[PDB]
RNA sequence: GCUUGUG
RNA sequence: GCGUCUAAUACCUACUGAUGAAUGUUACCGCAAUAGUAAUUGAACUUAGUACGAGAGGAACAGUUCAUUCGGAUAAUUGGUUUUUGCGGCUGUCUGAUCA
RNA sequence: UGUACAACGGGGUAUUGUAAGCAGUAGAGUAGCUGUGUUACGAUCUGCUGAGAUUAAGCCUUUGUUGUCUGAUUUGU
């Protein structure tokens, strides 16, 4: 399943695009081979829409959401969460977050069942994930670093963690999440695996950059194989 | 890359808008692109870190403009500025060397720079 | 400067003549190769930008264009020109013997004084059995290989204090001049409208005098402005009708409101007959008559063949920092007050 | 696009009209024409200047909480497009202007009685 | 870049170099005097003509020194390469004529810079213009030999195998075209032919695999029988940190017996015994089994008839030389066959129909009938977003059938009492 | 009816 | 032809401007011998991680999308700009006191 | 000598910002008559009052008031 792509001659996948479980977004690039490059690996089995924040390309992590729903910043403009309503099943929440950041992909790092959130995030949104998302929030921070969105990945059948991460760290993460965690490079040793990169239950897409120990390791990590 | 309002000077000194351990940049270099040059919001300039420890003092090392304070016409017609410059310090590869991005991010600087984006906290 | 638009005197007159006309075809229907209309302020346009490759790809774009008042033109007469080794001379003309009292004013300098005899005997001579014009025509179509149409503006339509009209020669793209003299025949007299001419996603070309300053100071004094100056690849964004409301209504504004400004347009009046939409602006200030063209080539480019979406235009008072868009609204949002009651 | 009122003036702000404001605070102020935002500038409290929409609400010169004023929130949750909710919510708009203008002209005339 | 020297310039065959360096001064320079020119002026001119010269040959014999390497100082196994491919003091002798070249048209120019200086006549100062020139033409010239040599050495080195030593590879050696022609032809992509004769391959083939995702590189050693090509053999051996991998033949391949082979490896076995050799063959097979008795040394019997054994060979020496809450998948993806690329059947990607349409460029693809609907018949639709000046997204919800009914209700209950009056 | 590249 | 850290940094005549007698008068329209002439460089998705290449690295055209420079234009939005000396306030301040 | 035009006025749009004056329970502070204890002076504040003013000398409209419409010279195949 795992696959390599470049949007655009570029390495950055998890930044142009956002991909869950149940729903996949892509910016709106007048390159539409990276549309057909999710199509190939998964099809008509879940939507693949086009889709933008604010007319951003940076999508993938100006947004952050689970299975259960999507959330979108402040930025968004009610025309694109009205097109992402009609575009998206309705079995998929959508929820607009306010806040005094924007870049809420690099503020939540989340899987399907549990969320970290920035520390100092405003009150109501851990409120607002649990109820939206249905998942635990915890205020922590992983590898010393505060934006965890990005330099963390998480889901289901594993997470790519900084990978500068401790030990001690990463089997706490594994006993909270219940999920293995092994830390690890991707797209050629960048160390923000979450934009370089994004992951499901069923899919891993990774940079054409990224070697081919990255991508074993992403493979078993994730258990895909 | 879409134009937009220049006014940044050469010699012009701006906050570090990161926790790389610097305060401002020395704006030296317009690099990057073609009479008076000036820099402007997303575009990369090298610099030299001004105040800070002395491990980046008196080596030029690229940087992006995150702020630039000074009126400019977004492509989306609405008129936006910031309160004051600021910028980000990164390889010239674009890959961010400080951990962490705080303040304000301009949009436009952002999307053209998704490695920015991801090390931008505040976009807008 | 540039030297290839040296020297930098004056305009021969106010209104620019066309320089060229667009090539011809003898297999297309005949169409008027040039509109004439009046420059009317500016305006900001908001629309979707739908444009493949574009860094702003479905997203939403906002742009100025400015406003132009078209006028009804109606048809007076027909020119014809032959081929000759001294480039095309005119052989003949032809009037309709129905000349509006506009046009007569404009070949009198001081028409209260006049006696109004402008097409008398002329009206008198094309009364009779139709010999003294059948055998003009016939003349006309024997030798003339293009024929140009005379028309003028409707003044009188437009909220300009000058009934003096303006009378420029236009030329016809095709139609086999035969038939280009046939379709002559069953429009004189008529008035042609600015939505059988020209059309949305159009692009054209425009031709008029750039606002002049007078004496300025290649390091030496002069003239400053008042030049004819062409400007092509301008795109008509809307076409504009006198005979229906929506005039500045889109599908997504929807909208009662007209294109007009709150207040009236500065140093203008109001555009209520047909008016054209073009992105950009022309070289020519308010209150000045400036020709339309259809760029004299054919452009595939997708700048224009692309088709436009307008989405909202403003119409807020351009007098002074207006705000409100209509006077409903502005009722609305400030509530009644002392004036009202 | 979106209109707003003016973080000062409370006015609407068209597309293309006014400038923003970005501060270190991270949040959009959209200010009218200029001579507001230079206030705004000035650190003026629009609640005290005589001229301007916030301080008659808070003074009372106008109407300052109704009912019609609820029905203008800016709905958080998308919503499925449809076509008859279109023409409903149209026909609501509609009929909720008369409605806003007879209540504030029933304010006026309650506020000016003071001059018998 | 240390495993190449392909970015070296091309040097100038001895008369393409001085007339370049001419040509290139006499169009830059002026050409225009009169005798009626002041002094001063002609001096200037000439004493400018003569610098630039000098510069030009200067510039060009530095960018020559500096484009070639020094053998000693790249690396033992590269100085042995180069010393094999040619002779390491003859390489010496002419980049130290070349220094001596450049430094002599160095003094000369600053010489007669100095000398100029107090010439009379336009004439005189013509004259010394043309010694100084004449000067660095023979100086330039007399190098008319270690100039061919350095273009041929340089026309050579540009096509040098790039190897780096310190990584992990392998080396296959034994008599010439054994059949390890064969064997590399099989292992990686090199392309090298099998020709019964003894000398099918004059140079060290080299090709890259992955083992493991570890990168591997493979030699070709050319031949064993002293010649050129056996002492590069042996050095390529001996410095390179990579096993070697001796070739034998059990069948009549090459016309050379069991034998000789034997007695080769014991000829050489002294330097390479440690290096974790093994030993491939394609009844005195007994005395074959000798070389068993070598603790480092294993063999294991095969052919190239059957080469599609190469790999157990690779993975061998491979391994030697590295020993020295249930998931959330909805049941649409556990259902739909694996996209295949060429399948006739396979599932029109949106690539192929944009390309269809016109691809990226003419043509933007459209988004209608994308999105989800209850009903697909009124898919078109335009969302207004606005009416009198209120935006549409604030009224924009579902129930306000009853909110409508309310608001009626209330206006109702005003407008009979006439409180609005 | 001067001038330009090879002591 | 165009530029020269970037792709690269080898006392009277002429002049631009503006009047003006003329031929039957005035006015409208049109042709053009003639003098000048202009656009400019780069990147960006394609085609590409394809051809090429053991590898390292990595083509090009058709098409499309942007920016620098130079020229002709516009105030539709923003800034500048105010003898509109327009408004409101304030400093010294007079018409006896308060407005003005 | 008629959709003719000029000067005012009205209306539309805009700039500034709540006016001269009136009345008050809101009232610094002083006096009287010892507890809004009471009443005069009276800085300010409240309602009239998004009120007042300006509005083309290069804004728009005009139905309202009102005035004007004839002074010399030149030009011919």
């Amino acid at each position: 399943m795992a696959t390599r792509t470049q949007f655009e001659n570029s390495n950055e996948i998890g930044v142009f695009s956002k991909l869950t479980n149940t729903y996949c977004l892509v910016a709106v690039g007048g390159s539409e081979n990276f549309y057909s490059a999710f199509e190939a690996e998964l099809g008509d089995a879940i939507p693949i829409v086009h889709t933008t924040i604010a007319g951003t390309r940076i999508i993938g992590r100006m947004t952050a959401g689970n299975r259960r729903g999507l959330l979108v910043p402040t930025q968004t403009t009610d025309q694109e969460l009205q097109h992402l309503r009609n575009s998206l099943p309705d079995s998929v929440k959508i929820q607009r977050v306010e806040e005094r950041l924007s870049a809420l992909g690099n503020v939540i790092c989340c899987n399907d069942y549990v969320a970290l959130v920035h520390p100092d995030i405003d009150r109501e949104t851990e409120e607002l994930i649990s109820d939206v998302l249905g998942v635990e929030v915890f205020r922590q921070t992983i590898s010393g670093n505060i934006l965890v969105g990005s330099y963390c990945s998480l889901s289901n059948q594993g997470g790519l963690v900084h990978p500068q991460t401790s030990v001690q760290d990463q089997e706490e993460l594994s006993s909270l999440l219940q999920v293995p965690l092994v830390a690890g490079t991707v797209n050629r040793g960048s160390s923000v695996v979450g934009a370089g990169m994004v992951v499901n239950d069923y899919l891993a897409v990774t940079g054409l950059d990224t070697t081919a120990p990255e991508l074993s390791v992403i493979e078993s990590i994730f258990r895909l194989q | 890359k879409f134009r937009i309002s220049l006014g940044l000077p050469v010699g012009a000194i701006m906050n570090c808008a990161d926790n790389s351990g610097a305060r401002n940049l020395y704006i030296i270099a317009v690099k990057g692109s073609g009479r008076l040059p000036a820099a402007s919001l997303g575009d990369m300039v090298m610099a030299t870190v001004k105040k800070g420890k002395p491990e980046l003092r008196k080596k030029v090392m690229p940087a992006i403009v995150v702020r630039q304070a000074k009126s400019w016409r977004r492509r989306d017609g609405v008129f936006l500025y910031f309160e004051d410059n600021a910028g980000v310090i990164a390889n010239p590869k674009g890959e961010m060397k400080g951990s962490a991005i705080t303040g304000p991010v301009g949009k436009e600087c952002a999307d053209l720079w998704p490695r920015v984006a991801s090390n931008s906290g505040v976009v807008v | 400067g540039h030297l290839g638009f040296l020297p930098r005197k004056r305009a021969a007159s106010i209104r620019a003549r066309v320089k060229a006309f667009p090539k011809d075809d003898r297999s297309k229907p005949v169409a008027l190769t040039s509109f004439l209309g009046y420059k009317a302020g500016m305006t900001t346009i908001v629309r979707d930008l739908d444009r493949p490759g574009s860094k702003f790809h479905k997203r939403e774009v906002v742009e100025a264009v400015t406003v132009v008042d078209t006028p009804p033109v109606v048809v007076v007469g027909v020119v014809g020109y032959v081929e000759t080794p001294r480039g095309l001379r005119s052989l003949t003309t032809v009037w309709a013997e129905h000349l509006s009292d506009e046009v007569k004013r404009r070949f009198y300098k001081n028409w209260y004084k006049s006696k109004k005899k402008a097409f008398t005997k002329y009206s008198a001579k094309y009364a009779q059995d139709g010999a003294g014009i059948e055998r003009e025509l016939a003349r006309i179509k024997k030798y003339a290989s293009v024929v140009r149409v005379l028309v003028h503006t409707q003044i009188r339509k437009t909220p300009l204090a000058q009934k003096k009209a303006h009378l420029a020669e236009i030329q016809l793209n095709g139609g086999s001049i035969s038939e280009k003299v046939d379709w002559a025949r069953e429009h004189f007299e008529k008035t042609v409208a600015v939505d059988s001419v020209f059309e949305q996603n159009e692009m054209i070309d425009a031709i008029a005098v750039t606002k002049g300053h007078g004496f300025e100071g290649v390091a030496r004094a002069g003239q400053r402005g008042y030049h004819s100056r062409t400007s092509i690849n301008h795109k008509i964004y809307r076409v504009g009708k006198g005979d229906d409301e929506a005039n500045g209504a889109t599908s997504f504004d929807r909208t009662k409101k007209t294109i007009t400004p709150m207040g009236g347009f500065v140093h203008y009046g109001e555009i209520k007959n047909d008016f054209i939409m073009v992105k950009g602006c022309i070289p020519g200030n308010r209150k000045r008559i400036v020709t339309l063209r259809k760029s004299l080539y054919t452009n595939t480019s997708r700048k224009a063949l692309e088709e436009v979406s307008l989405k909202w235009i403003d119409t807020a008072s351009k007098f002074g920092k207006g705000r409100f868009q209509t006077p409903a609204e502005k009722h609305a949002f400030m509530g009644t007050l002392k004036k009202d009651l | 696009m979106r209109i707003y009122q003016c973080h000062f003036c409370s006015s609407p702000c068209y597309p293309g009209h006014g400038i923003m404001f970005v501060r270190n605070d991270a949040k959009e102020f959209r200010f009218c024409r200029s001579k507001c935002h230079k206030a705004f500038k000035q650190r003026r409290n629009p609640r005290k200047l005589k001229w301007t929409k916030a301080f008659r609400k808070a003074a009372g010169k106008e109407l300052a909480v109704d009912s019609t004023l609820t029905f203008a929130q800016r709905r958080n949750v998308p919503v499925r497009y449809n076509r008859e909710l279109v023409a409903t919510t149209l026909k609501a708009m509609a009929r909720i202007e008369e409605i806003r203008q007879k209540r504030e002209r029933a304010f006026y005339k309650n506020r000016m009685r003071g001059n018998k | 870049m240390q495993l190449s020297w392909k970015d070296i310039p091309t040097v100038a065959p001895a008369n393409d170099l001085l007339d370049i360096v001419l040509n290139r001064t006499q169009r830059k320079t002026p050409t225009v005097i009169r005798p009626g020119f002041k002094i001063t002026r002609i001096r200037a001119f000439y004493m400018r003509k003569v610098k630039y010269t000098g510069e030009g040959f200067v510039e060009k014999f530095e960018d020559i020194l500096k484009g070639f390497p020094n053998i000693n100082d790249v690396h033992p196994f590269h100085r042995d390469l180069m010393d094999t491919l040619y002779e390491k003091n003859h390489y010496k002798i002419s980049l130290a004529a070349i220094s001596r070249a450049k430094s002599l048209v160095e003094q000369v120019a600053r010489d007669y810079v100095r000398l100029l200086k107090f010439g009379q006549s336009l004439f005189q100062c013509k004259q010394l213009k043309r010694a100084a020139l004449g000067r660095m033409a023979t100086i330039v010239k007399k190098l008319r030999d270690p100039l061919a040599y350095l273009e041929q050495v340089r026309q050579h080195i540009g096509r040098l195998p790039s190897i780096d030593p310190n990584t992990r590879t392998l080396l296959i050696c034994g008599y010439p075209n054994v059949g390890k022609s064969s064997f590399l032809r099989c292992i990686t992509k090199s392309d090298v032919d099998v020709q019964p004769y003894a000398f099918t391959t004059k140079s060290l083939y080299v090709g890259h695999f992955d083992y493991k995702y570890l990168r591997f590189q493979a030699i070709d050693t050319p031949g064993i029988l002293m010649n050129n090509i056996e002492m590069q053999s042996i050095y390529a051996i001996a410095h390179l940190r990579s096993c070697v991998l001796y070739f034998m033949d059990l069948s009549e391949q090459c016309g050379f017996t069991i034998e000789a082979q034997v007695k080769l490896f014991h000829s050489i076995k002294p330097l390479f015994a440690n290096k974790s050799v093994m030993v491939v063959i394609n009844e005195r097979a007994q005395l074959l089994e000798s070389v068993k008795e070598v603790p480092g040394v294993e063999i294991m019997t095969s052919s190239c008839q059957l080469e599609e054994n190469v790999m157990e060979v690779r993975n061998k020496a491979c391994e030697k030389l590295l020993a020295s809450r249930t998931p959330f998948i909805p049941e649409s993806v556990k259902n739909l066959k694996k996209y295949d690329p060429e399948d006739p059947n396979r599932r029109k990607l949106a690539r192929d129909i944009e390309a269809e349409n016109g691809g990226a460029g003419v043509f933007n693809v459209n988004l209608k009938d994308k999105y989800l609907l209850e009903d697909d018949e009124w898919k078109n639709d335009i969302m207004p977003e606005i009416l009198d000046g209120k935006n549409v997204y604030d009224f924009l919800d579902p129930e306000i059938a009853a909110k409508l009914q309310a608001l009626e209700e209330e206006e109702e209950k005003l407008e009979n009492e006439g409180f609005y009056n």
